[PDB]
């Protein structure tokens, strides 16, 4: 089992076991002390922060009776979101993103969800998440997270992911807002680089969001025994949120493509500008240079030895040729 | 043709309670969102609460959460705001506003306040 | 929550010149900013919604613009009826907040 | 296959319906209730004043201009028993033309396109049509439409519109929209003509911006014209129970027009592509000339300057006894080579 | 009713004739004199009224035979799409006329509006001269089977004359594209694209003035009981085929002229590449040469001056060698 | 080979394709009470299933052996022309209706990343009585979900008749079209990024090959909509009974496919001009370097020449600071040239 | 092209070399075949029960055509139509016989030219007639089938004979499209690998060739569509599937030609891209050499000035040091160009 991801530092096993009136939450690096949490009838949420720690994920998969294929899927971070249903558990692969305002680079983190009998396993590359609201809801009885079973918890996790997607969409929205007017007013290579980077970010966004909406469609339209029938409208709401995200991504992509289209329009005239500048300099200096060359040869008994200040006369004739040429230039609508 | 009228504002002892009634004419309170906004004497506007009458989805300001209550009666077409445990910093002019929704992008929605009431004065002193 | 810091605070400009008020959001708000005008002793009157769109029944000299997370109100040519307090409002979340306001005086 | 529940948006209460769009200037309701011999026609703003026209034996045409008033459309849908998803599709302007069939009514979403000669832009206004067994409801985004000829026909009893039912009314409105598409295409043809003359004579960047936005406009027109053909094809082939058989052939005729329109689009795009290519020619020609200059100088001077470098050598045994005067010898050499090269360039026609 | 486009003014001219199996009669007049031939119950007649400025005859025929008179409003204006009226007892049509000039690409516009009444045909025609001459020539020469039908085969003869004129116009247009292609093949220049776009605009004009005619002819072919059944339908199918020929011919011409424009583009691009290759070759050959001449062209104090006899021929041979290597490298690249 | 058959009488059975490496006949005789599978390499195996009272999905993969095609055509009463068209893999998608069977010609597509080529496989569906006949030329299809449904009662395929089997197969084919469409989108995006980043000749060849693949895909996807419309608008043999909503769903799916293909065609149409503009901009920057160097150094070498000529009593004769003046003035000239080059945004 | 006299029965064409009339009669057991030049040989078979097939090639004199038309009750209009080579293919139905006119095409590898040959099928009662103008023909498979008794041509009447002739006529279009596809592949490979000044020229004419096929191909299906659309009077039943098959072949040919048109459209764009790449390469090499040798000859000119004050005249062995510095400048500039991947 090889780990494609680049995060190989953090390993925290965070267990959250809640009931109708009881709760227990703790983080530890030991796995034999948290494997039997699935035995209890109280729904449990396990979060394994180490996928680079292959031994612990292999052991927990063996203890939970999940096929090694899904372990290989968990290890392979570079993937598209997907869902599979087996008679004993449901395995989903999703992705989180973070966007840096200062450095406009969109980076990703794989997330693996495994809904087993009355518990859920979670696999995340690095510390720093978007599921803290779910933890607060479990802690403070803010919502109905404690009353319902584990399928509602999978719903809440997916909802938190979609909320993070909305936040990232807001960030990309104001980035487009500034960049559009920046390009329309002050085009420069920085604007082109920004627009290309934004286009690539939107590419990654759509390539991740369409599989997500397919996954959600499979989650609610299909009727597996793992998730209760009463949890289907919540998944429908998440599916509609994904529709919102996809439509917004489409609009943003269209706008950015239009920006590139309008930028690349004036390529055919900067070449003419360079044409003009180079031809002016060459045309007005090469004849001057060869006049200098003519009067620079070493010759014996050459005619223009001393004829009334030969140097000023030669310079004057050369300047006359130069001014003739520049007058021709200004006459022929160049510069 | 559309009118929002606020009633109920007046003196109240600190820690007291009173209910403000926003009666709306010219439109149905169910189809639009109704907001209660505050303005302290010689200060700026502060939002207090929002209600969607058809669904009853409330939204209270962070300062007045758990301390205020907002409700809507379609039968009599009135938005109610029960203010409980009032402190000395709640004295202000209270405005009732009608807000619709407008579209920005497929993911983002906004709301704007067209029509406001005259606003009633609420004083919490002595 | 989101803060909307409004600058300046007591702008003064005589009748007939362009006046600009800037309003900076503490968080990314997706162009869901509205501008209201409130004369003393009276309820506010909406002027701008969606940070650019002009309301129905408002003079065209009022304009709104957005750049990143900065929203500007411009009065192209003041009138003696345009001296009031102007307020921002962000509706990006269910928790909608106002700005501090910008009283406009006569120079 | 699906229960067709509401949208379930985010950052929005579960039951609210939002008018997607940017037009909120005007609201008005216009009712024309016509019969074999009599007709009424009035404009109001009170929604109840149009409600009792649902159960009218004679055909009626209701037109709500301004759909930002979500209350009015919601009340009309509730009164006429219209599904909430249909109301959302009415309000949601960011949508493509479509046709939907229900056991009590038929729903149609179409687009009206206006093209101002100045500012070179295409502006779309979604129109919604709901045909119920006795009424035709219309929802318009703003003031101004193309259904004035149908109103004239109703008022002056021209054609055979007053002798038929509401299905003929739906046919008349769809025909009016399809016919307005023809004037739109004529405007596009004129604009392409003048723009192409410009790119023949004035090859600048503004022409390129106009051409690219024009290409975007044609792409949008194709994207909105193909679903129109789908809608009319479904209209005369699915033959819903509300549309009478006698009026079905009429639909076919206007469908043909749609096909014609599509064919015209298939030409226009091609044409604009060509003119874009024309641009390159023009500009390239200019650049080409500036290079020929750059040759008919460098080829004259760079090799010729070289000979000076040969006699710019600081050697001591160079043959310098020459004949007559050697500077005139070098002058004769440069003259003959320059004449030879310029004659070569002239015979090459540069 | 009273206002017309009227680009040019020409003398009003009137012809009337009645053709029969035995013989034909024809009267030439300038004022209203053909009142009697109308409704004469004789063999079918042909009346030609030249000019619309003298609308007096228009009103006269209006009161003499008033049937849907508002169609005259469709004759005064000229920039309208031709259409067909399917009402019984009369057919009212308007047809479009062009004349091509070989000198320059100008296509003038004229209109001829025909109406058919009881054993009578009357048309408003704009300016002196028409493409209807073959019909009159075959009438006077008494050839063919033209004098065999009732007021409909004459309209067929006029339509067929227009179709023949369109065919010859498209043939000379084809020769025009032939010569344009030849001149682009032999010598590119600036006005080639100009000629191409006048050709394209004329082709678009032909397309948009033929499509309404094709639709009108199809509508006539579908169901028209005013015309004689089982006596003209094969010929009407033939002119339908002729219209289809016009349509696909103009489409092919559009494609061909687009191809010519594109090949001109290609020629210009290759010319730019050739001139840049020439510049690069000359600069590459002759920049290192002046380079070495300059680096050998100063004085210094102890430069390695060569005492070898004919040192200048030696350095010139070195220059020849470097020129040879540059030339062989270019012709390996095949630029030269 | 487009023709591959010139001098043959009509009705001759020749398989004109290049796929002759496999053959198999699989049947899943399924009803409500019990479903039974069966696999074979024999022609006499599938005879009684022509007259069964339960839905049957005879599937013959590999039609190079035309003998089995002739046998099934004769036994089921298929006209020789239909048998010839089944074996003709170069024939477009289509549908024919007859007295007691619907004969549908479709194609199923595959795409590879290592070699960016599109490949098509002929498929023939014969709907007669309560039985569907499949004709192919390769092993490996897109009906595995349908096989899962028939084996394990995931859906209602087991209960319904042969019409629902036909709908399920067509829907599976359309789903494969969707997934290949997504792969085509990914390839289009990566090609566009390569064009905007690294203009090379292999990029041009890849773009032309993708253009060929897209135009072939559009050509073969246009008749599929017609075939589904014919299967949906009318039921000439009166075999399809109440499965028209499903066929309408497939028709709408084909509409979506056509729209996506049109968008892709527009993208690859703009791609070439984008490439040309990118190459022109690369020439722009390289020639900017050229003109910067030239503008710096032709006036400077002109000054070098105008100072270095043979003269007597020439000005600045034996001047002590003349050379520092010339060097300083040339340095200042270079500095100001660079300054206004930066001002002109050419650096 | 003169329309003054209607139905001017005059031959138009570029070939009048020869003339032959071949008559073949067939039955279940009967097989008769004979070729002649005399027209009067076709006097029988007008009402013969056994279907017969007559081919008249090298139609250079209207006497034989007029005699045949008067001998078969043929309208003079279609008589002129069979003698109008510059005329679109068409199908005509009448109360007694069927008039069909089609085109036979060829291709050459030298001139890349397509030649249109006019062939007119006339089916009257049990007899079928062709009037072709050029010797050399592609209905040889039909002849072999009718000779050696293969297929079902003998069992069925002149309706299937007409179908077999039409099938043999439309089958060679597949061969022609195969040849033009090979030419398209050659042109594509060469524009991608190596352009030439005249290359685009060829491409242009190829486009013309394609549209020529278009001018016939789209009509050629339409007429065959009629043969399947209604065909009330003639063509017996149980043969309309044959006409549907040939109609499918025609629509396939049209689709393939459209594909070829698209490919030819893209060919010139890829050629332009190749030319632009060549221009970029030559501009790059010019830039590299100019930048290398311009500042260095500038410095050479600097040191070639004329003052008696420069210390550079061997301050400490100045010449090798200055030459080395100049060479290092050239070397580092080449290194920078290599770092830019311009070399
Ligand atoms: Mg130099
Ligand atoms: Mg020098
Ligand atoms: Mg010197």
């Amino acid at each position: 089992l090889v780990y494609t991801g680049k995060y190989r530092e953090d390993f925290e096993i965070e267990v959250m076991n809640y009931s109708i009136e009881e709760f227990r939450e703790f983080k530890t690096t030991d796995v034999e002390s948290v494997l039997p949490f699935r035995d209890s009838s109280t729904p449990t949420w396990i979060n394994i922060t180490g996928i680079h720690r292959t031994d612990v994920v292999q052991r927990v998969g063996e203890f939970f009776g999940i096929h090694p294929l899904v372990l290989e899927d968990i290890l392979n971070v570079h993937q598209r979101p997907k869902v599979e249903f087996f008679e004993n558990y449901v395995f989903i692969v999703l992705k989180m993103f973070t966007y840096d305002k200062n450095l406009h680079e969109l980076e990703s983190e794989q997330v693996s969800l495994i809904l087993t009998k009355n518990c859920v396993l979670m696999f995340q590359e690095k510390i720093g998440d978007v599921f803290d609201p779910v933890r607060e809801r479990i802690r403070y009885n803010r919502g109905i997270i404690r009353k319902k079973r584990a399928d509602y918890l999978l719903y809440s996790l997916i909802d938190a992911l979609v909320d993070d997607y909305f936040v990232l969409l807001e960030k990309i929205d104001d980035e487009i807002d500034v960049l559009e007017e920046e390009v329309l007013e002050r085009p420069e290579k920085e604007t082109v680089q920004r627009t290309h980077q934004l286009k690539r970010n939107l590419v990654e966004l759509r390539k991740t969001i369409w599989p997500l909406r397919e996954v959600l469609s499979s989650l609610y339209r299909d009727v597996p025994p793992l998730i209760e029938k009463e949890t289907v409208p919540y998944f429908r709401d998440v599916y509609d949120h994904t529709i919102q995200i996809a439509d917004t991504v489409e609009t943003f992509r269209d706008i950015v493509s239009g920006l590139l289209d309008v930028y690349l329009s004036s390529v055919s005239n900067k070449t003419n500008e360079v044409m003009k500048v180079l031809t002016i300099i060459a045309t007005i200096f090469m004849p001057l240079t060869f006049i200098a060359g003519i009067y620079g040869m070493n010759f014996e008994y050459m005619p223009e030895l001393r004829w009334k200040w030969g140097y000023p006369v030669v310079l004057a004739v050369m300047g006359v040729i130069a001014v003739i040429m520049v007058v021709y230039f200004k006459k022929k609508k160049w510069l | 043709e559309v009118q929002l009228v606020e009633s109920g504002g007046g003196l109240v002892q600190p820690g007291g309670s009173l209910r403000l009634s926003c009666a709306a004419s010219g439109f149905n309170v169910s189809y639009y969102s109704i907001h209660w906004v505050r303005q302290a004497p010689g200060k700026g506007l502060e939002w207090v609460a929002s209600i969607s009458s058809s669904s009853g989805s409330t939204s209270y300001a962070d300062s007045v959460k758990g301390r205020f209550t907002i409700s809507a009666d379609t039968s009599k077409n009135t938005a109610y705001l029960q203010m409980n445990s009032l402190r000395a910093e709640d004295t202000a002019v209270y405005y009732c506003a009608r807000s619709y929704w407008y579209y920005i992008w497929s993911y983002s929605y906004g709301n704007a306040m067209d029509y406001w009431g005259q606003g009633t004065l609420v004083t919490v002193s002595s | 929550d989101i803060q909307m810091t409004q600058s300046p605070s007591s702008l003064s400009a005589s009748v007939g010149d362009r006046v600009t008020i800037t309003c900076r959001a503490s968080q990314s708000v997706s162009s869901a900013v509205a501008w209201y005008q409130q004369k003393p002793g009276k309820a506010p009157k909406l002027l701008i919604y969606s940070a650019s769109s002009l309301y129905s029944g408002v003079p065209s000299r009022f304009s709104g613009s957005r750049s990143g997370t900065d929203f500007t109100l411009t009065i192209s040519s003041l009138q003696p009826e345009d001296f009031a307090t102007y307020y921002c409002q962000q509706s990006s979340s269910s928790l909608i907040t106002f700005g501090q306001g910008t009283k406009v005086e006569i120079k």
